[PDB]
DNA sequence: CAATTCTAAA
RNA sequence: AGACGAACGGCGCGUCUUUAAACCAUGCGUCGGGAGCGCGGCGGGUUCAGGAUGAACGGCAAUGCUGCUCAUUAGCGAGAAGUUUUUUGCUUUUAGAAUUG
């Protein structure tokens, strides 16, 4: 977004929850009758 | 659809559909076909040209 | 370690741990796994040690 | 999309490896959740972790 | 290895006996016990509770000497009660919460000594230990003016009000912090052998549980699921284990193991 | 070291 | 020949026969809603209380209802058919040989 310098550091758990949009639970991927 | 790709991985029976991948001359290459040469693996019906 | 002749850094494997457990249940804070090291990192203070 | 799983034909895939790794990690984390639910003994959770 | 289990059981009885003795030695544990008994409120139990009340009042009237033999005979007359699991666990929980508070006090005080002045451990152990309430560590430390005894006045005041908070908690308990730490050491000692007991039980019983679990190998459920489900079933079976039985160990496991494995395969398979 | 062919192994 | 399948419809397709079920389980397949604001409100969650369910709620919100006014899509390259449809699309790397400036 037209920045001017990159800061890098460690990611606090609050930040890790900030980025995402919701916890991921099950190992299953798709319907396997449909591909939904 | 569902129950078909599952069957596809189980046994597999495809519809007798057609796709074509003939050999086209690469572009920008004039020519004059001076010879054709056909090879057939042993134990197959031949062709008129052969 | 507390007032029990225990050093914050000394590592004691399973059987010495059993012996120490018998010596002391309390003031020998038996933590294991990543959590242990995690907790330890919280205790340490930088600027004074720096 | 950065780790796509091409549906090419059924369960087999043309995919970046990470689907497998995420799958394994989620499986083991769920298992540890189950253990801590059931209050199983030490050595079992030792192997779990 | 019946010796291991019988030792574990009798020694668990010893440990619960010792912590109950400490409870008898401790005021507010008894206040909590009588409060919860009144809240719950058998003629044998009623007269035993009346005896407990008479013992409590006479002992708390006779704090001043014979109180040592008095608490000894309290110990031998107080062990006739069988301990309910929930009630015993809750009383132990409350008194270990007291212990955690006292541990917090200890924690706070020796941060005020150790790192702020890089106190040597050996010298502090030798000197501070024994009194815990006097000027032997407040302004007797400054007395010798050793290299760790000139930058303590700057911290002696926070040490001060920290330890007056500690004595406030002391009168909250009632028996001097020396005595409190001694009895807490006693209960922790008994609990330590109790943990060793369960430790020995599980470590020796690992072989037995895996051996009995190995009978099933072609269920379709993972060998892992087999072992942890069988282990948890066998543990909750052992939690009230009886050694009086002449039957061998595997006899007291097959049904629990079988039902646990059945539930596992039915649910996740 | 930019292409331009050809061959060979996955 | 009709019915139902998270809201409506078209079509697909499962089952049933004048009935709305049943099956299934982020409760099936697939295209469509010129417009933005307004009206209420399917559906689906929150709070409360009841003791297994009743009430209220508006972040949102379907089929619809009376109105005010902003104006009309598309990967690339081959190929086909008739301003409209339609098919296809790469194992690239790792070496080795010869030749350019
Ligand atoms: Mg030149």
């Amino acid at each position: 977004e037209e920045f001017d310098a990159i800061k890098i550091a460690l990611a606090s758990p609050d930040m890790i929850r900030s980025w995402s949009f919701g916890e991921v639970k099950k190992p299953e991927t798709i319907n396997y009758r449909t591909f939904k | 659809t569902p129950e078909e790709k599952l069957l596809r991985a189980i046994f597999g029976e495809k519809a007798s559909d057609v796709k074509d991948s003939s050999l086209r001359v690469p572009n920008g290459v004039s020519g004059t076909v001076i010879d054709v040469q056909v090879f057939t693996r042993d134990g197959v019906e031949k062709d008129k040209r052969a | 370690g507390g007032m029990t002749n225990l050093e914050r850094q000394q590592i004691l494997t399973e059987e010495q741990y059993l012996d120490a457990l018998e010596e002391f249940g309390d003031e020998f804070d038996a933590k294991m796994g990543a959590e242990a090291i995690q907790a330890l990192l919280k205790s340490m203070d930088l600027e004074q040690e720096c | 999309d950065l780790r796509p799983l091409v549906p090419l034909d059924g369960g087999r895939f043309a995919t970046s490896d990470l689907n497998d790794l995420y799958r394994r990690v989620i499986n083991r984390n769920n298992r540890l959740k189950r253990l801590l639910d059931l209050a199983a003994p030490d050595i079992i959770v030792r192997n779990e972790k | 290895t019946r010796e291991g289990e019988i030792d574990i059981a009798k020694r668990i009885e010893d440990g619960i006996n010792q912590v109950q003795c400490s409870v008898a030695e401790y005021p507010e544990a008894i206040t909590y016990l009588l409060e919860q008994y009144d809240r719950v409120e058998p003629e044998l139990a009623r007269e035993k509770f009346a005896e407990l009340r008479a013992q409590y009042v006479v002992t708390r009237d006779t704090i001043k000497a014979t109180a040592q033999e008095e608490i000894l005979k309290l110990s031998e007359v107080f062990k006739q009660f069988r301990l309910v699991p929930k009630q015993f666990d809750y009383l132990v929980n409350s008194m270990r919460v007291m212990m955690d508070r006292v541990r917090t006090q200890e924690r706070l005080i020796m941060k005020l000594c150790v790192e702020q002045c890089k106190m040597p451990k050996k010298n502090f152990i030798t000197l501070f230990t024994g009194n815990e309430t006097s000027d032997t560590w407040f302004n007797a430390a400054i007395a010798m003016n050793k290299p760790w005894s000139e930058k303590l006045h700057d911290v002696s005041e926070e040490v001060h009000r920290a330890l007056q908070k500690l004595q406030q908690i002391e009168e909250e308990t009632g028996l001097t912090i020396e005595q409190v730490k001694d009895i807490n050491r006693r209960m922790s000692i008994g609990e330590a052998k109790a943990r060793r007991a369960k430790k020995e039980m599980v470590e020796a019983n690992l072989r037995l549980v895996i051996s009995i679990a190995k009978k099933y190998t072609n269920r379709g459920l993972q060998f892992l699921d087999l072992i942890q489900e069988g282990n948890i079933g066998l543990m909750k079976a052992v939690d009230k284990f009886e050694y009086r039985r002449g039957y061998k160990f595997s006899t007291y496991a097959t049904w629990w193991i079988r039902q646990a494995i059945t539930r596992s395969i039915a649910d996740q398979a």
